[PDB]
């Protein structure tokens, strides 16, 4: 009866979930491996540019002190200030002129907010 | 007995609705008084 | 993909909070409220102006403060991730699994409010559904695309009838005259304000005869946040519409104890300080119930159908 | 001392004073105008900008140029002493009998602290009110809260005066007992008229009951805040006496309906949204703070007993005032308009009456061992009689059995002799004797609820034992 | 019979393992795709 | 800690300025006297704090300090044999340090900080601990109190104290994160304590009363409701439940009772003796007391405090029975609080969220797998007191919608000296069908059918009351007078139960099964004999009537022999009769 | 505008015995049909649409089910006009605004229907106007006034509800058109208390 086919279906679902979470773990490992490789300055500068474009009236730019020398170039360009903060890595945040709004562009947050749409895309790739 | 009981139940609903409407009116006028005092004095 | 934070909280009272400089929050949007301890809560923009925007918190507001709380936009319109693999699953009424299995992969994300059907696009319901009960089948026959409620009482066995109809419902294609091939059938079951005992009863009833393999369950307990009771029938009907009008299923939707839905609606309305109706119920209750009940029907040019059987208990008979 | 003169608003009972942040919330103040007349007031709201004062009486002569406000007391307090016995007060502690003011031993806040529940003990002793339908069937126990429900035209004031005049303890019925234990009566009247005031004064003075009583009298045209304050002052005096000098005090609150109306008016004057049927939402809490000040305390010999009196607004027990009173008190005594119009005084109706603590204050070692059974038998027999009285109107007397006729006669004898005692004062033994004489009308063996021992001991006395001088 | 349930369980385990291996035959490409999408 | 000053005072409502950073519903101390209150609204730099006690005598500018935490209870050793108010204040120590009155602003600790406890460690350094695990044990009267790590704490053990005597304040376990774990911890009363999994109502909650256990049973972890008519012996039934039910710990909550009613319960319990140990019953109960003149907030929070304590004792792995007395008074307090907040009423003046609060209270009951892997349960029996017995009250309608059983106590049965005075026609239970397998496995496989037969006989007796009313009973023919008399026998010998008797106060399930078996066998043989032509008066004086009527008072261990002897005598007597 | 109102003197034949005999209505008259749910309002109005002797029928589905409009759209093209012999749908105009459509549009739909009826009257025809439920229009007015924060009359309705209803119902009548011909409008409105 269906009492057997249900076991097959639930085993398939469990296996698919394990596959997807393993993919997620590999993805997060690859993302956290980024600061150790020379690809980081360009992507962090692009993320800072995106954050500054999100806030037309942005006042100051905030990131960790390691990224401050690379964000000095953008600071001279757009004219915004820069300050140090032990914030989340793999991204740069900005502060609005009034001080009531703020944008954040960490890569882990991007993964968190993009996985819901990327899951159905990668599911076809896996099978 | 059921007819009189139903009439009593209906009258209770009518009176309850009137009381609720009066409460709403009082709430609105108190809100207006408070707004006037707190914004225009 | 980046996120924007709003920290101009100026006023918190009951279920409402005001955000100062959020002019780019759209009306009706869904937001996330984060406090100092990292806990996140949901909210909806019920009124937006130049001075401030008004957000109704989906739950209690203990622990929020004007110094550390922040608000972020989740999505402009409330949406649900739907897939054909939802059959044989259980959810809590807000879309999250409670059966212990991994979450589904959304084939599509659909707004939960839906859109009205064009009356020109409709067609007349013309085929029946066999519920296995002689009185209904013979004297008050159900028809694909109908909405036929059950008026129960305070001690009558509404749950047993609901479970029996869910188990026994069938389509009978052989009687159609043409002897057509077998067609897919599904049941979407939504329970609102349910207790633990009834939850266990429904779980065992669906597991006993294998009916769960063709069913989707949205189960909302009586101790859940009052917002979840509002959104459960809408998610159930979104799933039903998706299945019926994209995969030609004949789905049957059973909404149990709409009285609890009315109580939740009254609570929310009284929270927003609206004008009351006949017995404290909101004046717009007719429109709100219509937006749920009129999602059923049959569409010209499509083979699927949606049928609803609301269940409610008349207070004091 | 220091006076505030920054008045900026006068309307109705309210006036606003600027730069008065020194005034504590709830303080009592004196308001003085150009002609030198002084009025009282209470502080109902304090802010950094202004304070709000509710004026006693009326604001006729006030103006924004010459009025000044000065502080009297941070918290409303009353000076108490054993010298208060035999005195009359107006409801804010001001003497009105013309005698010099008392010298207080101490000054106590009128709002009372709650009794610790673990400090209370179980009430176990009864009070002899002198009225048969109360002593026998609805016994009042020391520490009980037993209200009286009355109508618009019913004589509740006369019953209150009679109870205050007659009530006493019976130490000689409890073992050996002690011959002397002090007893006092505290009488509080709220919103009464001049006629009732004169009646109460004459009744208390003409029999010597004033020597053991304290009176707090508040008239109908007096300020409503005084009406609010009166029961709290009465209960403060009662608590002081009972729990510092070991008195047994009986407190009578003349009309709680007037108190509820005054509370509603005060709440409306402060712009508060009313609850059910226009009454304040916190009405239950206020009534509880008033009623729950009675009881008996472990380790203390004193006690406090309360008999609230309230007239039902339209003879409706579903009205909020009686309904909320029922939740807090132990039973009720209900007057009957039918008995009153029939000429029976006091018109107490046994059937709707009930005393929830009666079973503890009766038995052996207190009153008499046949009390409870006799009361139950009287209740059942009276119910049967009043039913047969309606049946006989249709079917006629001849169609009745002998027992039905005997019940019908019993009901009439009960109404004429047991309830209709008039101004006569009856001890508990006299009431029990009358009850047994009336029970002797019924045949032995029909007394199902009475044990054979008491039937053998007491049954068989003829009505002439009280018929000789009813 | 319990034998049918055992047979179904063995078939389920075999198919789950086959799916897991098939997925392992694609994992790195999927990870590369995810990093391609998430990066700016 | 956020500190500010008073800006405006208006009755119980106080507005404090400079309170930026204060959080909603945090407990605050107002004024120099430190009166406690809650923050109910935040606006700019100001916060709306509402004080519990009276605010008379306060002045503008007095300090206001926020504790930073919501309303909470202390959970640890020392709660048993205690008496508390609605916000967990030990009344006995308040009396000892204050007298007979409860002064404002008095501060005492729920758990005594002076008493020594016999600590016995059960962990070692290097172990990994997660919420709900047992760190050690402490003897508390007859109980072995288990000290539990708080549900939200995880880490590794650094050092553990040795066995010895310590107060509830000495840290017994220190974690590598620096966290110190003591013998007690605090928990918000409005958040349910976590569990692993909720189990189905498979086992019954044996109360010891035949009618409740047989006709209208309640499962362990279930819920029940009972009305409060005067003179119906409700208190006797409640204290019988406390004495005889198989629960390990009893929590009693009185939220809005009259002063003398609370005095009765506070005097009666210290005299009851626990039949299991032979000692005082008070060693296994916790009392919460609230009179009508106590602050409204305490009366509203009493049931939440009680259910939180019950949940803690469940998490220790026990079985807890919770009795909430007069939930109607709690609803009245809730209505008053809603009225002070200026909310629009729904139906009979109650706030529209009354049903939500009642459901949130009642849904905490249930049998669970605790975070420590053990099994525990909480059973709730809540009294409802309508204004005049009106079952259409919103409180009663909301309560009956969620509870699984309803024991309609009746004053009429008590009037006729029938005890327990429970009306079997208006009552109902929803736990029979789910509990049937436990009956089949643990008492008898025939038991459900026997119970159904007894209920059918009772219903048949009820169906004839019209004819018995219209015509005197003796005019009815033999076969119907037979069912009348067997119904009388049932009422007198099975349903009735004297709680004051030494052996009849408690009845096991197998004893009730034997009594029902005897009654049904007698009824069957009586009907057979009636068909054989005997008169009913001949049956009415058979030798077995005394044997059946006296089955109640035989001992528990003696009962099987008596039962088989009576079963033999039943067949013996009907053969002698023609 | 019109030239002159006239006193109605000819019947509006509905085809139902009870209404045509016991409680007649004239060509220029107005009628109301209140009733609880399931009583038969919509069936009666559809019978009037199918069988009456009016030249043009205007049906206003204000706030009702969509299936009721679908039934008309499907069945009417197959039926026969009672007087001209052509298809029935050729004489009918439908204004539909179902329950889940926007609330404010109900008030607009009522006026659109009545204005079209007046235009066809001005051409010299006899028009019958069916209003599916005026209670939904009243509910829309209540909602709009609630947004305006106006003080309400009984049951939360705005105090000017009666004026709106009177202005709507006064458009019916038999008139002499500006062009000199004769026309009429008959209004039947259902109420859902
Ligand atoms: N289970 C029982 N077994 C024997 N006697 C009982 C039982 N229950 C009650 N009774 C007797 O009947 C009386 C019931 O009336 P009483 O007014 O005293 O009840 P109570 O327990 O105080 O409750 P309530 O508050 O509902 O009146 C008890 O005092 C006792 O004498
Ligand atoms: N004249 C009639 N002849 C036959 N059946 C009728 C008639 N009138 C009504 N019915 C029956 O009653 C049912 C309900 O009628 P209808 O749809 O007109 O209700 P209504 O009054 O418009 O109600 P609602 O408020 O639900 O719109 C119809 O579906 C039909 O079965
Ligand atoms: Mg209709």
């Amino acid at each position: 009866e269906s009492a057997g086919e249900l076991l097959v279906a639930t085993a398939r679902t469990q296996a698919r979930g394990e596959v997807l979470e393993e993919v997620r773990r590999r993805v997060r490992e690859a993302l956290e491996a980024l600061p150790q490789k020379p690809e980081w300055p360009e992507v962090v500068r692009k993320l800072a540019l995106e954050a500054l474009e999100a806030l037309p009236g942005a006042k100051a730019l905030v990131a960790n002190p390691e990224d401050l020398p690379h964000l000095e170039a953008l600071a001279r360009e757009r004219g915004v200030e820069l300050q140090a903060e032990p914030a989340l890595r793999l991204g740069v945040r900005a502060v609005g002129a009034e001080g009531k709004t703020q944008v954040e562009n960490s890569l882990l947050a991007r993964l968190d907010r993009a996985w819901d749409a990327l899951s159905s895309k990668v599911a076809q790739a896996l099978w | 007995i059921p007819g009189i009981r139903a009439q009593i139940r209906f009258i209770q609903q009518v009176l309850e609705q009137r009381e609720r409407e009066d409460t709403f009116r009082l709430k609105r006028i108190k809100g207006k008084i408070e707004a006037r005092e707190a914004e225009e004095e | 993909l980046l996120k924007k934070e709003y920290t101009g909280i100026t006023y918190i009272s009951g279920p409402l909070l005001f955000v100062e400089n959020a002019k780019d929050l759209a009306y009706g949007a869904i937001v996330d409220i984060k406090d100092g301890t990292g806990r996140v809560r949901g909210g909806q923009v019920i009124e937006v102006s130049e001075e401030y925007a008004v957000i109704q918190v989906f739950e209690e507001t203990t622990g929020l403060d004007l110094a550390t709380t922040s608000v972020s936009l989740v999505e402009d319109v409330a949406r649900l991730g739907v897939s054909k693999e939802m059959l044989g699953r259980r959810f809590n009424g807000i879309g999250k699994p409670i059966d212990g299995l991994p979450p589904i992969t959304p084939e599509k994300r659909l707004p939960i409010t839906g859109l009205p059907l064009n009356p020109v696009a409709r067609r007349k319901p013309e085929q029946f559904i066999q519920t296995g009960i002689s009185t209904i089948d013979v004297m008050n026959t159900l028809v694909r695309g109908q909405k036929l409620p059950i008026f129960s009482g305070s001690g009558l066995p509404a749950n047993e009838i609901a479970a029996q109809i869910a188990r026994q419902a069938t389509v009978r294609p052989d009687l159609s005259g043409e002897g057509e091939k077998e067609e897919p059938f599904a049941v979407v079951f939504a329970a609102m304000g349910i207790t633990q005992r009834e939850l266990s009863y429904f779980i065992q009833e669906f597991e006993r005869t294998g009916a769960l393999s063709r069913s989707v369950l949205f189960l909302n307990k009586a101790d859940d946040p009052t917002i979840e009771r509002i959104l459960t029938p809408r998610m159930a009907l979104t799933v039903a519409e998706y299945l019926a009008f994209e995969h030609d299923y004949h789905v049957l939707v059973i909404l149990t104890d709409m009285t609890n839905y009315c109580e939740a609606l009254r609570e929310i309305g009284a929270a927003r300080e609206e004008i009351p109706g006949r017995r404290g119920y909101p004046g717009y209750m007719y429109t709100d119930l219509a937006t749920i009940y009129e999602r059923a029907g049959v569409v010209e040019g499509k083979k699927g159908s949606v049928t609803q059987i609301p269940i409610l208990s008349m207070p004091d008979d | 001392k220091k006076e505030y003169t920054g008045i900026t608003y006068i309307s109705g009972p309210l006036l606003f004073v600027e730069n008065a942040k020194d005034l504590a919330y709830g303080a009592i103040v004196d308001i003085k105008d150009g002609t030198g007349r002084v009025r009282g007031g209470q502080v109902i709201e304090v802010s950094e900008e202004y304070a709000v004062i509710q004026v006693f009486e009326e604001t006729t002569g006030l103006d924004l140029a010459t009025t000044s406000v000065s502080l009297v007391e941070d918290v409303a307090r009353l000076g108490v002493s054993k010298e208060m016995l035999g005195r009359r007060f107006n409801g804010i502690g001001k003497p009105i009998d013309g005698l010099p003011p008392i010298t207080p031993e101490k000054r106590l806040p009128i709002t009372g602290l709650p009794l610790n529940p673990v400090a209370r003990r179980k009430p176990e002793q009864f009070i002899q009110t002198g009225i048969s339908t109360i002593d026998v069937m609805n016994t009042l126990v020391r520490g009980q809260k037993l209200p009286i429900f009355s109508g618009s035209g019913l004589p509740a004031n006369e019953i209150a005066a009679q109870i205050a005049r007659q009530a006493t303890v019976r130490p000689d019925l409890s073992g050996e007992g002690e011959k002397e234990e002090p007893f006092a009566v505290v009488f509080a009247a709220m919103g009464i008229t001049q006629r009732e005031l004169s009646y109460f004064i004459q009744e208390f003075e003409r029999t010597g009951a004033l020597s053991r009583s304290v009176l707090f009298l508040n008239k109908a045209d007096d300020p409503t805040i005084e009406r609010i304050l009166t029961p709290r002052m009465a209960l403060t005096v009662a608590e002081y006496l009972a729990f510092e000098h070991d008195y047994h005090v009986l407190v009578i609150l003349t009309d709680m309906t007037n108190y509820c109306e005054a509370l509603r008016e005060i709440g409306a004057a402060r712009e508060e949204i009313p609850g059910r049927r226009g009454y304040p939402g916190y009405m239950y809490t206020d009534l509880a703070t008033i009623y729950e000040r009675a009881g008996v305390v472990e380790g203390k010999k004193g006690s406090v007993t309360q008999i609230p009196i309230l007239s039902m607004p339209d003879d409706d027990r579903t009205h909020p005032i009686p309904d909320l009173t029922g939740y807090i008190t132990e039973g009720q005594i209900q007057l009957s308009r039918e008995l009153h119009r029939k000429g029976i005084y006091p018109p107490i109706d046994p059937l709707p009456s009930l005393s929830r603590l009666m079973n503890n204050g009766v038995g052996k070692g207190k009153t008499r061992e046949d009390h409870k059974q006799v009361s139950d038998q009287l209740y059942s027999a009276y119910a049967n009689g009043v039913d047969i009285r309606k049946l006989v109107a249709i079917i006629g007397e001849d169609a009745l059995t002998e027992n039905d006729r005997r019940y019908l006669q019993f009901a009439d004898a009960f109404e004429r002799f047991f309830i209709n005692q008039g101004q006569q004062n009856r001890s508990i033994e006299e009431s029990l004797q009358i009850a047994w004489a009336l029970l002797s009308m019924l045949p032995q063996g029909e007394l199902k609820r009475i044990s054979k021992d008491h039937i053998g001991k007491y049954y068989g006395q003829k009505l002439e034992e009280i018929w000789g001088a009813p | 019979t319990e034998a049918l349930l055992a047979r179904y369980r063995e078939r389920a385990e075999a198919e789950a393992k086959a799916v897991r291996e098939k997925a392992m035959a694609r994992l790195d490409e999927a990870v590369a795709l995810v990093l391609k999408e998430v990066l700016p | 800690m956020i500190q500010g000053v008073i800006q405006k005072i208006a009755g119980p409502a106080v507005i404090a300025k400079g309170m930026l950073g204060a959080r909603m519903y945090d407990i605050c101390k107002v004024g120099e006297e430190g009166l406690v209150g809650e923050i109910i609204r935040l606006d700019g730099d100001t916060a709306f704090v509402q004080v519990y006690e009276d605010t008379s005598g306060l002045k503008v500018g007095e300090p206001v300090v926020s504790t930073g935490l919501p309303l909470a209870v202390e959970l640890g050793p020392g709660m048993l044999n205690g008496i508390y108010d609605g916000i967990q204040r030990p009344l006995e120590r308040i009396r000892e340090k204050t007298g007979i009155y409860i002064t404002r602003g008095v501060v005492v600790h729920a758990l005594d900080r002076e008493k020594k406890w016999a600590w016995t460690p059960m962990v070692k350094p290097g172990d990994e601990v997660r919420g709900g695990m047992v760190l050690g044990t402490v003897p508390e009267f007859g109980f072995t109190h288990k000290i539990l790590v708080p549900p939200d704490v995880r880490g590794r053990v650094k050092e553990v104290k040795p066995a010895g005597e310590y107060t509830v304040e000495e840290p017994v376990v220190v974690l590598e994160d620096g966290t110190e774990l003591k013998m007690y911890h605090t928990w918000p009363v409005r958040r349910a304590r976590p569990v692993q999994r909720k189990l189905d109502p498979n086992t019954p909650f044996l109360t010891g009363m035949r009618i409740l256990d047989v006709l209208f049973p309640v499962a362990m972890g279930g819920t029940a409701a009972i009305p409060g008519p005067f003179g119906a012996g409700k208190s006797v039934t409640q204290q019988s439940l406390a004495k005889w039910s198989n629960a390990d710990v009893v929590v009693y909550v009185g939220c809005g009772e009259r002063g003398n009613e609370m005095t009765d319960v506070l005097v009666e319990f210290p005299e009851l003796t626990d039949p299991k140990t032979g000692g005082p019953l008070m060693h296994r109960t916790v009392l919460i007391a609230n009179t009508s003149n106590m602050p409204v907030a305490a009366r509203e929070a009493s049931i939440y405090v009680g259910v939180t304590i019950a949940e803690y004792f469940r998490d220790q792995g026990f079985s807890v029975a919770l009795m909430a007395d007069s939930t109607s008074r709690w609803a009245e307090a809730l209505r008053e609080i809603s009225s002070r907040l200026e909310e629009m009423p729904a139906e009979e003046g109650y706030p529209p969220y009354l049903a939500a609060r009642l459901a949130a209270f009642y849904e905490r009951a249930g049998k669970v797998i605790t975070l420590g892997g053990e099994e525990g349960a909480v059973t709730i029996v809540g009294a409802v007191s309508p204004p005049g017995g009106d079952m259409s009250e919103p409180v009663t309608q909301s309560t009956l919608r969620i509870v699984g059983a309803f024991w309609r106590l009746d004053a009429s049965l008590a009037f006729r000296r029938h005890f327990p005075a429970i009306n079997w026609n208006g009552s109902y239970s929803l736990f029979t069908s789910a509990l049937d397998p436990w009956y089949r496995e643990n008492v008898a496989e025939d038991y459900p059918e026997l119970r159904d037969a007894i209920s059918e006989l009772l219903q048949r007796e009820a169906g004839l009351q019209e004819i018995v009313q219209l015509v005197g009973p003796d005019a009815l023919q033999d076969a119907e007078r037979l069912v009348i008399e067997v119904g009388r026998i049932i009422r007198e010998d099975f349903l009735q139960q004297n709680a004051y008797h030494e052996v009849d106060a408690y009845c096991s399930m197998k004893k009730a099964y034997g009594i029902m078996k005897m009654i049904l066998a007698f009824y069957k043989e009586a009907e057979a004999a009636i068909k054989r032509g005997v008169s009913i008066d001949e049956i009415l004086q058979l030798p077995v009537l005394e044997r059946i009527g006296r089955a109640r008072y035989v001992s528990e261990e003696e009962f099987p022999a008596y039962f088989e002897e009576a079963m033999k005598e039943i067949q013996g007597a009907f053969k002698a009769l023609a």
